[PDB]
């Protein structure tokens, strides 16, 4: 178990249960503390967030090329807020908030991780990826960091065997279910999670 | 007995014996007592589908002589009795009156020793209001003997003293159109006994009884039973003196041959004198069976005083002989309950009874049934006749002669009795009748009159409504019974139609009501029938509206999570007038959106061309809020109304300044783009879109929130009127009117009260007017409070703040800038 000590943890509209502030820096510090890092967070919905944390991250069909599939996370919880809602409504049409979760690795796995300067999922930067990894895709065992987009945000892609190896707990930045679909309020992040929320240093060169 | 339809259609058509009454009396006083020895005794049982017991039926049999006692229209000796169900307490007034205006005559049971209370007196004069018929009957003798241990003349003053006080009501309150309605028990008009035991007997009784011993017509006979008549025993000489010559006293009638009986068998039996009571039981010939022959104690004096005096043919005696029969009570009720012309052809026709005029169906209250989730109508026909398949107009409360408001012309599925808890098919109900009828649940709300005459206003209207302004969280306190709570919120919003259980966003479990009471009654039924499970519920809060007082400050913007598509809209208020008619019905959702639109231009002053791009209603779909299309050639546009349409519906259910409903806010799309590829342009981009935009244009409409209003209408004496006026100026109360009864000193004061004020309210009204008072409330109006809600000090703000923290929401209001687009 990673998630601390407390109660039954559960993802609800109303925020995750049983998951204060505290809670989250003992998991954190158990965590680094086994031979974890953290490397970013990955927001979705509350059924997601569940299996992701106490199923763990599994592989799974995605709309995109093959050689881009993997697990889709990004050291900025802003950008990956945005993915924390339901995509599709119910039967009514409901739209409910969903969950950002944080992600850890072995630090084992680190030697895999790397950074570009160029835009991701884009056959125009397959080559450059491919020249850091060491290897064609899609991703393995090893990581890729670069702009979401043209002048966006950073990602990073976790090749499903590495992010199969992950471990995932709740995060103490809530989603606002009276402002589904807004933006990530810098001053709802707790400065206590920004404080354990740094990046480690990727590779800009092969191995 | 067991009756055959036909023997019940057959006992129907002859109304001059039928007795519609109700039983006017205190929980704690017998009052379910009473009414059960009547139901084990006339009692009709018919030789599936299952109701909520709203009515019984009794049957009585008389004989020829009995029948030529009746001073009016009398055919036959048989007697229909509809024996039509109270309320448990007064505060349920609404429903109070609703028996009442049905029925024509009540049996009202008093106390010996505590004589009348102030509730039987309050209900007793609203009755009398209602111009019905009281006939008495002192229970709880039983206390006066074995607790008490009065002694014969104790007992008799304290019958006339009881007597006396109840005429002090009547003879104020009952209207002088009705003649002397006072009860005298020497005219079998007031009768004594306990419920407790099944025990009652009338001057009459025991006068029939005597009537051989004398040679004497029991009319003088019970004349003499009563009052100051006594039998010298020494003589055997009638006197009107209470001494011999000798200057001894004498007892009197009352106490020599009616309560002298009753006393020896109390004390005979409740001795245990063995050898007494076999002689003593001889004499007043009651033979005892086998099992009975043993007894002792209250066991032995239970049965004697059964077999004795049977308590239900005492009652069944008063109800048939001096209550008024439809025919006779409708010919000086009709002109209250007619909100029409007094000699108009079917006013005429309800004075008269007459089954061959326009039906006049009058449809007092809704009841459950097992028939899936119907309602069952409940009424009586006060002319015409109603039959099965029969097409009716069902006219609403608003409904009006002149507008066609409020009208459904539907057809009668089947029209049913209603046997106390099941139900009898039948083919018609001749006018006089109670009844039930299948199939207008969704026509009827609760009250409403039914007419096949094109010309016939609606019958006096109890004012109803359903608007929840009040409401709870319900959560269960052990989480394995949520299942039992699920379906328990399910059976109770059924057995009400005035009952709402929905889900909030948050997922909570809510129960709404009609007002403080009415709540408070179905959290109770829910945590000990329905779910019967221990619950978990929040203080009772108040309903509030949100909604806007000018357009938005500028164009409310908002882009979806993709960044592709976009909203353009603004916000601004819409005309209480429009807001009034969208609720009620006038301008409808689901009706033709040219005609509809031709309304709002002609009628409401509303450009034809905004009219007809119309997209929907909200919350609901039917809210008195709406979007409206005001786009210039955007492609694709109609791929995204569903999702539109579906946002708004969210957005007006829980708005933006403390996640309550909107009201009177007007949403017009100026612009939209959107991408290309509907692979972009679902639900889960554009719902968010539009909700964050409405919201966006909302908070910048200039915010109000609005309270709920109430309408009471408080019955009161005179003297107590000052307790009423005393109590409204605490709780914001505005005096709409003060009107005076006519003859008696009874006042009816109207008066606007805020929901949110009205909490304890009947408590303290009760206080200030010493009981006296009887208090009628029902939704009236939103009103929009002035201060600003996004002003925690404000009173807006302090309602607003509060909320918001016991919802867990960030404290303060969220700025236009949170829902408009990040730029
Ligand atoms: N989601 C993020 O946090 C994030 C971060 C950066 C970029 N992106 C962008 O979003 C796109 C993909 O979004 P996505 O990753 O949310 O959708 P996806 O199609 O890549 O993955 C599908 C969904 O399955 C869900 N899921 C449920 N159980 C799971 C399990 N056991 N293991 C793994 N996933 C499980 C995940 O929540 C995920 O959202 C990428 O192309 C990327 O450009 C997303």
């Amino acid at each position: 178990a990673f998630l601390g000590d407390g109660g039954d943890v559960s993802f609800s509209t109303r925020g995750t249960q049983n998951w204060t502030v505290e809670r989250l820096l003992q998991a954190h510090r158990q965590l680094e503390e086994r031979g974890y890092v953290f490397v970013g967070y990955h927001g979705t919905f509350l059924e997601a967030a569940q299996s992701i944390v106490f199923g763990g991250v599994r592989a799974r069909s995605q709309d995109l090329d093959a050689i881009w599939r993997g697990f889709y996370i990004a050291g900025d919880p802003a950008l990956a807020y945005g993915y924390a809602q339901d995509q599709e409504p119910d039967a009514r049409g409901r739209i409910r908030n969903g969950a950002l979760l944080r992600v850890y690795v072995p630090r084992s796995s680190l030697p895999g991780f790397y950074r570009t300067s160029l835009t991701l999922a884009a056959p125009e930067a397959a080559g450059e990826v491919e020249r850091l990894i060491g290897h064609p895709l899609p991703l393995r065992l090893d990581a890729i960091t670069g702009p979401e987009e043209e002048g966006g945000r950073l990602e990073t892609i976790l090749g499903w065997p590495l992010a199969e190896r992950t471990v995932v707990i709740p995060s103490a930045i809530p989603t606002d279910p009276r402002n589904v679909g807004g933006d990530l309020d810098p001053s709802s992040i707790p400065d206590k999670e920004q404080a354990i929320s740094a990046l480690p240093d990727y590779a800009s060169q092969p191995g | 007995v067991a009756f055959t339809v036909d023997q019940m259609r057959s006992l129907m058509d002859k109304v001059t014996n039928v007795r519609n009454m109700s039983v006017i009396a205190h929980v704690d006083h017998g009052k379910s007592t009473l009414t059960d020895s009547l139901v084990q005794r006339a009692g009709i049982i018919s030789a599936g589908i299952t109701i909520k017991s709203t009515a019984i039926s009794l049957y009585s049999e008389m004989s020829d002589e009995d029948v030529k006692e009746i001073k009016q229209k009398t055919d036959g000796n048989s007697f229909l009795i509809n024996l039509i169900d109270s309320p448990g307490h007064v505060d349920f007034s609404s429903e109070v009156t609703a028996a009442l205006r049905v029925t024509d005559g009540a049996l009202v049971v008093v106390d010996t020793i505590e004589g009348v209370c102030v509730q039987t007196e309050t209900v007793l004069r609203q009755a009398l209001g209602e111009r019905i018929k009281p006939v008495v009957v002192i229970n709880k003798v039983d206390r006066a003997l074995l607790e008490l241990q009065v002694s014969k003349e104790d007992l008799y003053q304290t019958f006339a003293r009881t007597v006396e006080s109840v005429n002090v009501i009547v003879s104020t309150y009952a209207d002088e159109v009705l003649g002397d309605v006072q009860v005298y028990p020497a005219r079998g008009t007031v009768a004594f006994g306990s419920g407790l035991h099944g025990w009652a007997f009338t001057i009459r009784q025991f006068a029939t009884r005597y009537a051989k011993k004398f040679g004497v017509d029991k009319a003088k006979m019970m004349d003499r039973l009563w009052g100051d008549s006594f039998f010298n025993p020494k003589t055997k000489k009638w006197t009107n003196k209470d001494t011999d010559a000798e200057g001894k006293p004498l007892e009197r009638a009352f106490n020599m041959f009616i309560l002298d009986p009753i006393f020896r068998l109390f004390t005979a039996i409740m001795n245990f004198k063995k050898d007494e009571i076999p002689v003593l039981l001889e004499k007043l010939e009651i033979v005892l069976k086998g099992d009975e022959k043993d007894l002792e104690g209250k066991a032995l004096l239970k049965v004697v005083m059964r077999k004795f005096l049977p308590a239900a043919d005492a009652l069944l005696e008063m109800i048939v002989l001096h209550l008024p029969s439809p025919v006779t009570a409708q010919a000086y009720r009709a002109e209250q309950l007619y909100e029409g012309p007094a000699d108009d052809a079917n006013c005429i026709a309800i004075k008269n009874c007459d089954p061959k005029a326009d039906l006049m169906l009058y449809v007092s209250k809704m009841v459950p049934t097992s028939d899936k989730g119907r309602f069952y109508a409940f009424g009586r026909v006060f002319a015409g006749t109603v039959k099965s398949g029969q097409k009716v107009r069902i006219q609403g409360p608003n409904y009006v002669p002149g507008k066609k408001d409020d009208l459904f012309i539907k057809a009668i599925q089947r029209v049913v009795l209603m046997m106390g808890r099941f139900v009898e098919p039948i083919d018609d109900c001749p006018a006089g009748n109670i009844i039930g009828l299948v199939g207008i649940d969704q026509f009827l709300l609760k009250t409403g009159t039914l007419t096949t005459s094109e010309t016939a206003h609606n019958m006096k209207v109890m004012k109803f409504s359903v608007s929840p302004v009040v409401q709870v969280a319900v959560e269960v306190k052990n989480a394995n019974d949520l299942p039992k709570l699920v379906e328990g919120l399910k059976r109770l919003s059924k057995s009400d139609p005035c009952v709402l259980t929905y889900m909030s966003e948050s997922g909570e479990h809510i129960v709404a009501g009609t007002g403080e009471l009415h709540l408070e009654i179905c959290l109770q039924d829910l945590e000990h029938d329905h779910a019967g499970v221990p619950l978990k519920i929040s203080p009772p809060v108040v309903a509030y509206r949100e909604t806007v007082e000018s357009e938005s400050s500028q164009t409310a913007l908002s882009k979806s999570p993709n960044k592709h598509n976009r909203i353009y809209l603004k916000a601004e208020p819409i005309d209480e007038e429009v807001s009034l008619a969208i609720e009620n019905g006038i301008i409808n959702p689901r009706d033709d959106f040219k005609a509809r639109a031709r309304i709002m231009a002609d009628d409401y002053g509303w450009d034809v061309t905004d009219a007809r791009k119309i997209w929907c209603f909200g919350p609901d779909g039917n809210g008195p809020n709406l979007v409206i299309d005001q786009t210039k050639a955007v492609q694709y546009l109609h791929e995204i109304k569903d999702s539109v349409v579906a946002a708004f519906q969210w957005a007006t259910k829980e708005g933006p300044i403390f996640g309550e409903e909107m009201r009177s806010v007007r949403v017009n799309i100026l612009d939209v783009t959107l991408h290309a590829d509907a692979i972009h342009r679902g639900g889960g981009q554009i719902i968010p879109t539009m909700r964050r935009a409405t919201y966006a244009g909302f908070l910048l409409a200039d915010p109000k929130i609005q309270e709920p209003v109430f309408l009471v209408e408080i019955q009161c004496p005179e003297q107590a009127v000052g307790g009423i006026y005393s109590v409204l100026n605490k709780k914001r109360g505005q005096v709409v009117s003060e009107e005076q009864r006519p003859g008696t000193p009874l006042f009816t004061v109207k008066a606007y009260l805020p929901v949110n004020e009205s909490f304890g309210f009947t408590g303290e009204l009760r206080q200030a007017t010493g009981g006296q008072a009887f208090p009628q409330m029902v939704f009236d109006h939103w009103s929009t409070l002035g201060s600003d809600p996004l002003d925690p000090t404000s009173k807006a703000g302090e309602i607003v703040l509060a909320a918001r923290k016991r919802h867990g929401m960030k404290e303060e209001v969220p700025g236009w800038q949170e829902y408009y687009d990040k730029l």
